[PDB]
């Protein structure tokens, strides 16, 4: 019972760590895309 | 098109963040319930 | 008799060391089995994913 509950807790903690890593990867990718769109949106639109 | 891609990616990131917060509460309660099981296992091992 | 006391003490020390070592080996085998079961749970969760 301890082994299964500890395995479940460790799997949940691994899922939490994976969710944190996925959030970090998604946020870095979205930040890179936001930087590219921020560089391209104001390339010529600001003057207009 | 890039704003729409960023918006759906941000929505996915927000869903992942909400899942992270709820899963963190769930793991916290699971650990709190699991600790008495570990204590009972230790007491049973000592008695055995 | 002092030699017998030293011999009994060393035999008890060797018995304790052998029992501790076999128990530690059994516990290490149990921990390895637990780690393999945890890896199997990770593998089955990865298969589910």
């Amino acid at each position: 019972l301890l082994r299964d509950v500890k395995s479940r807790f460790e799997k949940e903690k691994s899922n939490q760590a994976e969710a944190q890593s996925n959030i970090d990867q998604g946020r870095k990718k979205v930040d890179a895309l936001n930087k590219t769109i921020a560089h391209l949106e104001e390339e010529l639109t600001k003057e207009m | 098109s890039k704003i729409n891609e960023r918006k759906n990616q941000e929505q996915a990131i927000a869903s992942y963040e909400a899942a992270k917060e709820e899963l963190g509460l769930k793991i916290e309660q699971i650990a709190q319930e699991a600790q008495p099981i570990k204590e009972q296992y230790d007491s049973t091992k000592l008695a055995l | 008799v002092e030699e017998l006391t030293e011999k009994c003490s060393l035999k008890t020390d060797e018995f304790l060391k052998a029992k501790e070592k076999i128990n530690e080996i059994f516990e290490k085998l149990n921990t390895i089995r637990d780690e393999v079961i945890k890896k199997k749970n990770q593998n089955e969760y990865y298969r589910g994913r």
